RNA sequence: GUUUUUUCACUGACCCGGUGAGGCGGGGGGGCGAGCCGGGCUCUCGCUUCUGGCGCCAAGCGCCCGGCCGGCCGGGCGCGACC
């Protein structure tokens, strides 16, 4: 018989999804010295809407402790979380909204 | 000669000396591409009695296979 | 005497307080794959339990006793191209009007000669690449009774020949005025090498795990003692 | 040295140049377009005598593989005049047409007259 | 005495994740609390939380050498940034 319609959307090309107008994938800031052993301190920028997703994201920006550099991350944003918020990252982190820690 | 002795040496590949530099070569090897120059025959009384002669123009190649 | 504008500004090096500075990171180089791989073959002869064929070569000839035989085989060097063409021109002006002894290299002379009790004192290169070359031949030493000794470098022992590298070294034949410098060597050689060859062949080697691997378990034992320790009294 | 960055890079070696101890051709080839090769005929049609006798221009057929730097410095030379400018066509015929504009000095008519087209 | 198999572990084959493979493991140095009577030890931290600011390309100290008349002028090394 013809190949199924499940069967056919593994091998793509039309049932691929669509991410023209994503912002982006969104994840953790990656784990370093300062996440590990303190705290790194960053600042909300905006909170934009990704399509495909119900949940919006927030550019979170923060500053690299080796180079002179601002760091751009986009966070999933925890209800409650707004610009201007400071967002802290690491092990002495307090204990806040929107406020990742192990 | 020594030919007659690394001859015999190669035929005793259960032996703990064998099985010892066999898994390292194999592990040395796997790090590598599948197709490679060695710089030197590995084994040269068998590259010899195959009919390398150490000489110029006489090249060396590894390679790997999918078993 | 000193001016008032030279301030004195400390950089705090905290976490999140000022950019770090430009430090040492050899330990966290993303280094190249051969690099890489040289570097943990090193590893895994300390982790691997080394056969003791393979191992008696980490065993190896002193600081000093090794000068004092490469200053004995600098007297017993093979001639260059240079000296082999002016012995043919002296062969020459010597027909118009006996061998010196010295080294004998190669690991094919070296076995034949050894198997047919022509060398005194054998010279065997720690460091061949493949060691099949060689991982016979204290045996082989030791069984006719020829002393063997292991050295430090086959470049070293390829400096005695003029080639790149060198395998195997012997002594067959000295001058008589180096006769008793090469028994005074031979002495030192077999009671380290020849007759101590029962321990030689059971001496693996290896099975050492990392320092990061062993500080972890020595913690856990000076846990598991000083339990004892205290508990007792 | 300390090893400040923790990417290793490869260093950058010494690159010798070509020293060739033959050249791979004996001799350099022979420009073969030529400025003689360049230009091959002018048009005597009565579109381009209004183009010669109004625009003070030359019309010629050139070949196809010339820049308007080359069809100037051609026109320099094989006429000596020289030229205001130099607009190209290329015909459904194939062939490229050039409409070259002389100085306001030089006279089309004049140099048309001692070259033939009439 | 060979060998069968069950569990607890190890990493080094093999697999996964992260990163511009950036501070990993032990040790040393400094600070706060329990306690013994200035000294060795159990512990911890080593510097950032009121704010939609800024933050790199060294200050400072020590050691040398180099040209011009202890004085002009300009370099390198170590600590600063522990082994």
């Amino acid at each position: 018989g013809r190949v199924i319609r499940g069967q056919r959307k593994g091998a793509g090309s039309v049932f691929r999804a669509h991410v023209k107008h994503r912002k982006g994938a969104a994840r953790l800031r990656a784990v370093d010295f300062a996440e590990r052993h303190g705290y790194i301190k960053g600042i909300v920028k905006d909170i934009i809407h990704d399509p495909g997703r119900g949940a919006p994201l927030a550019k979170v920006v923060f500053r690299d402790p080796y180079r002179f550099k601002k760091r751009t991350e986009l966070f999933i944003a925890a209800e409650g979380i707004h610009t201007g918020q400071f967002v802290y990252c690491g092990k002495k982190a307090q204990l806040n909204i929107g406020n990742v820690l192990p | 000669g020594a030919y007659k002795y690394i001859q015999e040496l190669w035929r005793k590949k259960q032996s703990d000396v064998m099985r010892f530099l066999l898994r390292v070569r194999c592990w040395q090897y796997r790090q590598l591409s599948a197709l490679h120059r060695a710089p030197r025959p590995t084994r040269p009384d068998k590259a010899r009695r195959l009919g390398y002669k150490a000489k110029q123009g006489y090249v060396i190649y590894r390679i790997r296979v999918r078993r | 005497v000193v001016n008032p504008l030279f301030e004195k500004r400390p950089k705090n090096f905290g976490i999140g307080q000022d950019i770090q500075p430009k430090r040492d990171l050899t330990r966290f180089v993303k280094w190249p794959r051969y690099i890489r791989l040289q570097r943990q073959r090193a590893i895994l002869y300390k982790r691997l339990k080394v056969p003791p064929a393979i191992n008696q070569f980490t065993q190896v000839l002193d600081r000093q006793t090794a000068t004092q035989l490469l200053k004995l085989a600098h007297k017993y060097r093979p001639e260059t191209k240079q000296e082999k063409k002016q012995r043919l021109l002296a062969r020459a002006e010597k027909k118009a009007a006996k061998r010196p002894p010295v080294l004998r290299a190669g690991v094919n002379t070296v076995t034949t000669l050894v198997e047919n009790k022509k060398a005194q004192l054998v010279v065997i290169a720690h460091d061949v690449d493949p060691i099949e070359l060689v991982v016979f031949l204290p045996a082989l030493c030791r069984k006719m009774g020829v002393p063997y000794c292991i050295l430090k470098g086959k470049a070293r022992l390829g400096r005695l020949v003029h080639r790149k590298t060198c395998t195997t070294v012997a002594f067959t034949q000295v001058n008589s005025e180096d006769k008793g410098a090469l028994a005074k060597l031979v002495e030192a050689i077999r009671t380290n090498y020849n007759d101590r060859y029962d321990e030689i062949r059971r001496h693996w080697g290896g099975n050492v795990l990392g320092p990061k691997s062993v500080a972890r378990i020595a913690k856990l034992e000076k846990a598991k003692a000083k339990e004892l320790a205290t508990k007792l009294g | 040295k300390i090893r400040t960055s923790p990417t290793f890079r490869r260093p950058k070696t010494l690159r010798l140049r070509r020293q060739p101890k033959y050249p791979r051709k004996s001799a350099p080839r022979r420009n073969k377009l030529d400025h003689y090769a360049i230009i091959k005929f002018p048009l005597t049609t009565e579109s381009a005598m209004k183009k010669i006798e109004d625009n003070n221009t030359l019309v010629f057929i050139v070949d196809v593989k010339a820049n308007k730097h080359q069809i100037k410095q051609a026109v320099k030379k094989l006429y000596d005049i020289d030229v205001a400018k130099v607009n190209t066509l290329i015909r459904p015929d194939g062939e490229k047409k050039a409409y070259v504009r002389l100085a306001p000095d030089y006279d089309a008519l004049d140099v048309a007259n001692k070259i033939g087209i009439i």
